[PDB]
């Protein structure tokens, strides 16, 4: 029974929380979508009364002085519409509306594929993390860090694995945003409602955001689209107007996800929205003797086991389709009931997962460049 | 004509044309066979069940090439006997200049090397043909098995089949058949060929047939009755726990 | 149906692993279909059930849920528990007369 | 007045040359124009990748120029309502003729701009009578200084025979391949906060460089520095530049086989 | 997909640059030309227990004073005995001599790589240009012992000591210490398959790898089964007393 008793302090509050409200009784009892207020009885020109809704559109070309002493009335006044701008008395203003966001904490990834990810690792760490350490160097030299970048190859081998991962490092804030619900059908639901983050974005600092499903927003057109897809290529071209007038590149960061890098329009691929581009395909052989290691490290294995034999039976191939090795040598140990894992375990693994159990259904000609 | 090519070289390996042409056997019906001493024995099966025909009227795997050299298998129907009869006639070609007959290693040769032309230039695509050749050389008793792979790849066995599930059905013979010492009487081949024949087609006989290849010009193709004499013996010790 | 061209944009290498087709029933798994489905079903003793499965062509456990109801439902229309042999055939033809059909390949 | 003026921009003054005579010179001496009963139009057209132009370069014409800029992009010109940004198109127009000279320009015209002449112009009815209220009012609006319409995007798929005529979009301005005298302009622009050795040169740089607009050059000397990064060099050097070449752009990466 | 005629963002073909992974899913063969003959080898493994190496050929002879070698799918490994051989025999057709390894590999990458989509004059119908690594190793009536090697895009270089096959990234990279010019015949053939114990996967079997030599006197020479098994035995003798 704790908030039985927690109310017994918190009623007798109340009244102090009460006394705030006592500044302003009228009109009964910040994010807001628009600033509406009661009559503003509190309010050249001295007084400024403004409200957007049904009934009393009211507008001032002046301002900027006191006549309220910070709030007043209903509370909500600052950025709604644009245009309007209520700063002088300790605003309110630029604060998300209703909308649906999605937001999260501490996306905790592992390491996933070092193989070829060595320096291209190195190339994502001088995007969000190069100005977190040294920001000097940007204005004695004259560059500045890479801002947007594109993800292209197979659908989560280790590509996107690694762009989860180095975003747990960052110690910034996380947003998702996909591209595929992003359609919806009002007009401006999937631009003016995304904008209002894109607008946070430079109010509220050491944001990071992952655009995702890119296949659903931009691409390519020749007849100019069979209908439906303006607002969606309306929404490409929303995002360029973030980006055209004005925008720091500190605390605002572009990452995209898609399976082939030209499917975009290749308008939207030229360069300035798009610093640098991760190449992701097949690494080296050598390479990807840690990812062996890396599922070994956690996992028992016999001592004396060979990796440079295993390595042989695999071709060319990427972090994820490794692990399904182990993983199907996990079941080995369930099934036929081995102690640990052996040499046989992953010898068999290769020809029963690679050879026996992948055969067809993969992606191989798929990405060429369109 | 046709100027391109019919065939694209794939990025990893993986070929189109390589991939379904390997399945055309493991849809069709299953080509056994073992090699001896004096003799090789060639067994089959077939895939229709309700059989208003006979064995002489409609050929299947059936076919010849040298006097004692018989060629049964199995990757397809139309496209197999294409290879046949160019390779009859390639063949008599060695009748017409070389006088005498040619071995089994260039009869497989041949039969890739018509699948070299598909899988290297264009305008004809390959086929999902994979032969298992037999038969002697001139003068010559010990028999020969070479599995033909569409891609123009052979390679020498004993024991090997291919069909529905064969690779399962060869392991029985990977142990309990020795490589190193092959059987001496004709029959004993046709006792561990029975054994493997009953593990895909099972019931239906009439479907079961067995060709065994013998020098000097002879072939003897078994009946459903002496087949019938070999599975007896298969529930006789089996089913007794001892 | 065919999840073919449908898979490698969605299942990944590892999140998750499964592949099951549908397989030709042997002598031994068309008698374990077909006989527990008659555990609780009654018929003529003088008929044998494994007689149908030495020679049929394809017919699942979704194949033999008709026959068992095509050949109930005329039993029952003389108010018997127990199905005679000529309702046994009779169901397989039309079940087999109508989904089950093949591409005439033969040989091969 | 923006920093972007007729320095920080390159390769442009064929258009601006042709610009002046446009909006500059009758939003002052009318005289010469109304002799000869020449209706100047309010603005052009242009299509190609940024930093070469447009949106710096439309920035440009207000500093110098000296009047209000007012920026409202195309998308944000349709809504989800009937007529909602239609409406607004005599409005954009009644603020800017009564309160101060100013320049009204749009952002990626293709969201406004994608329609050709299909059938599926019936889905957005705002769209095209947002046009054609732009078109035919321009006459009715006319006869001051303080109302410009200007309107730029990435590219032009969608040809109307319909928006040239004298008060109407006049200039149609595609930015061309820069040659090599070109593209040195365009680089002195972004490497003025550039430290150097004074070892490069620029006609050098500019004969490796092929059909490599300003935005592609403009990575070339934000890459270079990023080269001399990982060996701490103090400054770049002409060396550093063709380094900015193999940064990873182009696909100018390295592969097997042939060359190893 | 789209026309053949496609290049790479280098202005490569595809069949070109991506005909080096059919070369790894092949067999792994090291040559190496000493001063005293020049070694050959390959790698047959094992496809099954139940298959016979005797009727098999990776290794293939060109001419007597010459050798060839095959990594790779066996299909065009045929077309250059209608070429290569047939381009030898040409060679003592006319000039009736010997042909130099230098200008015979030039010679066969003529008749070796000729593709395209179509062509009147020229045959363009082949689409893959090479699904093999091909070695070609001879003696010189002027220079001496060469190693040279058919590429699976088609050019030639001159190799010292060549690696081919999925091990050969790890296998050149320690080849550059293990050959030198005092090398010779005896002190190659235990070189080889040493290296090639660290690549094989399975144990050392006569039938698992066939191995031969090209001599400036006899020729070209396979090594028998009985001879195999004798160099097996001498690799375990010899790594015993290596510590």
């Amino acid at each position: 029974l704790k908030q039985t008793e927690n109310d017994l302090k918190d009623i007798e509050a109340r009244i102090k929380e009460k006394a705030g409200v006592k500044e302003s009784d009228t009109g009964l009892a910040h994010p807001l979508q628009v600033a509406r207020c009661t009559k503003i009885i509190k309010g050249e020109d001295a007084k400024y009364v403004i409200n957007l809704k049904q009934i009393a559109k009211f507008v001032v070309g002046l301002g900027e002085r006191v006549s309220p002493t910070d709030i007043e009335e209903g509370m909500r006044v600052g950025v709604d519409r644009s245009k309007y701008n209520i700063e002088l008395p300790l605003p309110p203003r630029i604060d998300p509306s209703v909308t649906m966001m999605t937001v999260e904490e501490k996306p905790d990834v592992t390491y996933s594929d070092v193989g070829g990810c060595k320096d291209q690792i190195e190339k994502l760490r001088e995007v969000v993390e190069l100005p977190l350490l040294s920001p000097e160097r940007f204005a004695t030299l004259g560059i500045d860090p890479p801002k947007g970048i594109l993800l292209y190859g197979p659908p989560g081998t280790g590509k996107t694995l690694c762009a989860r991962a180095v975003a747990n490092r960052t110690d910034a804030t996380f947003i998702r945003v996909i591209g595929s619900e992003l359609v919806q059908k009002y007009v401006g639901e999937g631009a003016r409602m995304v904008r209002e983050l894109f607008e946070m974005a430079r109010t509220k600092k050491a944001c990071i955001i992952f655009f995702d499903e890119i296949d659903a927003v931009g691409g390519a057109r020749f007849d100019d689209g069979a209908g439906g897809d303006n607002e969606v290529q309306r929404t490409m071209l929303e995002l360029i107007t973030q980006l055209d007038g004005f925008d720091p590149r500190g605390n605002i960061k572009v990452m995209f996800a898609t399976n082939r890098p030209n499917t975009l329009d290749p308008a939207l691929l030229r360069p300035g929205r798009i610093d640098r581009k991760v190449e992701f395909s097949l690494p080296d052989l050598e390479g990807r003797a840690n990812i062996f290691r890396i599922h070994s490290k956690s996992m028992s294995v016999e001592r004396g086991i060979r990796w440079e034999l295993i390595s042989r039976l695999c071709p060319n191939s990427t972090g994820a389709e490794l692990r399904s090795v182990c993983t199907e040598a996990g079941m080995f140990a369930i099934r036929a009931r081995r102690k640990v894992a052996t040499e046989k375990d992953f010898l068999k693994a290769v020809d029963k997962v690679i050879s026996g159990y992948k055969k067809f259904s993969s992606t191989s000609r798929y990405m060429q460049y369109n | 004509g046709y100027d391109r090519a019919l065939s694209i070289f794939s990025p990893d390996g993986h070929i189109f044309q390589v991939e379904y042409a390997l399945e055309a056997v493991k849809r069709g019906t299953c080509a056994v066979g073992v090699k001896g001493k004096n003799c090789v024995v060639l067994g089959c099966e077939r895939r229709s069940t309700l059989k208003l025909q006979d064995t002489r009227i409609t050929p299947s795997k059936v076919s010849k090439i040298d006097s004692h050299v018989v060629l049964s298998f199995s990757g397809l129907n139309a496209d197999s006997r294409i290879l046949i009869e160019k390779a009859r006639v390639e063949a008599q070609s060695h009748r017409l200049t070389l006088e005498d007959p040619v071995t089994v290693e260039y009869l497989t040769r041949y039969v890739a090397g018509v699948q070299q032309r598909y899988t290297q230039s264009g305008g004809v695509r390959p086929f999902g043909v994979s032969t298992l050749i037999a038969g002697f050389d001139p003068r010559d008793d010990e028999p020969k098995l070479y599995q033909t792979e569409p891609s123009g790849i052979y390679s020498s066995w004993s024991a090997q089949t291919i069909g529905r599930n064969s690779k399962t059905v060869r392991e029985f013979l990977e142990k309990n058949y020795d490589r190193k010492e092959p059987p001496a009487t004709v029959e004993e081949c046709v006792k561990l060929t029975v054994r493997s024949l009953l593990e895909v087609v099972q019931t239906g006989a009439k479907n079961i047939e067995i060709t065994v290849v013998k020098p000097d010009s002879d072939i003897v193709a078994l009946s459903s009755e002496e087949i019938n004499q070999y599975v007896t013996q298969i529930e006789q010790e089996k089913q007794e726990q001892q | 149906n065919k999840i073919e061209t449908l898979d490698p944009a969605l299942i990944r290498p590892g999140r998750i692993d499964r592949k099951i087709l549908f397989e030709n029933p042997d002598l031994s798994t068309k008698k374990k279909i077909l006989g527990i489905h008659t555990s609780k079903m009654n018929l003529s003793e003088d008929v044998n059930l494994e007689t149908l499965v030495t020679t049929k062509d394809d017919l699942s456990g979704a194949d033999i849920q008709a026959m068992c109801t095509e050949a109930g439902l005329l039993a029952l229309r003389e108010r018997r528990m127990q199905v005679t042999a000529e309702d046994f055939k009779q169901a397989k033809e039309r079940v087999m007369k109508n989904k089950v059909e093949e591409n005439l390949e033969g040989l091969y | 007045k923006p920093t972007e003026t007729y320095s920080d921009v390159g390769g442009l003054d064929k258009q601006i040359e042709e610009l002046v005579e446009a909006i500059v010179l009758p939003m002052k001496r009318a005289d010469k124009f109304k002799d000869m009963g020449i209706r100047a139009p309010k603005g052009a057209l242009m299509y190609g990748p940024p930093g070469t132009g447009k949106t710096l370069l439309a920035r440009a014409c207000a500093a110098q120029t000296n009047a209000t800029f007012l920026k409202l992009a195309a998308p944000q010109l349709v809504q989800m309502y009937i007529g909602e940004g239609a409406k607004l198109v005599r409005d954009a127009f009644a603020l800017a003729k009564e309160k101060a000279p100013t320049i009204i320009f749009i952002d990626e015209l293709d969201a406004i701009g994608t329609k050709r002449f299909d059938s599926e112009k019936s889905g957005d009815r705002e769209v095209q009578r947002t046009m054609l209220e732009l078109l035919n009012q321009l006459d009715g609006f006319s006869s001051d200084d303080r109302v410009k319409v200007l309107a730029a995007t990435n590219r032009v798929d969608v040809l109307d025979p319909a928006l040239l005529r004298s008060g109407r979009l006049d200039r149609k301005i595609e930015f061309p391949l820069p040659s090599e005298d070109s593209r040195a302009q365009i680089l002195q622009i972004h490497s003025r906060k550039m430290t150097t050795d004074d070892d490069i040169n620029w006609q050098e740089l500019a004969r490796s460089t092929d059909e490599f607009n300003g935005a592609q050059l403009k990575a070339v000397t934000v890459e270079a520095g990023m080269i001399a990064l990982r060996n701490g060099q103090s400054s770049v050097k002409h060396e550093d530049f063709v380094e900015g070449i193999s940064e990873v752009q182009a696909r100018k990466s390295k592969s097997v086989s042939f060359y190893a | 997909d789209r026309g053949v005629s496609t290049f790479s963002p280098e202005g490569r073909l595809f069949q070109v640059e991506y005909s080096l992974e059919a070369i790894k899913l092949g067999s792994t063969a090291i040559g190496i030309a000493t001063k005293e003959g020049v070694v050959l080898g390959v790698e047959k493994r094992a496809t099954s227990p139940l298959l016979e190496s005797d009727s098999i050929e990776k290794i293939v002879e060109i001419d007597r004073h010459i050798g060839c070698a095959m990594s790779g799918l066996t299909a065009d490994a045929r077309s250059m005995i209608e070429h290569a051989r047939t381009a030898a025999v040409t060679h003592n057709l006319y000039y009736d001599e010997d042909i130099n390894v230098e200008s015979l590999t030039q010679s066969v990458c003529d008749l070796a790589l000729r593709f395209g989509e179509g062509a009147s004059g020229e045959e363009r119908l082949m689409s893959r240009p090479f699904g093999v690594a091909l070695l070609i190793a001879g003696h010189d009536a002027d220079d001496g012992y060469q190693l040279f090697h058919a590429e699976p895009s088609g050019t030639f270089y001159r190799y010292n000591a060549k690696a081919i096959g999925s091990g050969s990234e790890g296998a050149q990279a320690e080849l550059l210490n293990e050959w030198h010019s005092s090398l010779t015949l005896k002190e190659a053939e235990l070189l080889v398959l040493k290296i090639l114990k660290q690549v094989m996967e399975e144990k050392l079997d006569e039938n698992n790898a066939q191995l031969s030599c090209i001599t400036k006197q006899d020729g070209f020479k396979i090594y028998d089964n009985e001879k195999t098994a004798e160099l097996i035995k001498e690799l375990k003798e010899k790594e015993a007393a290596e510590s």
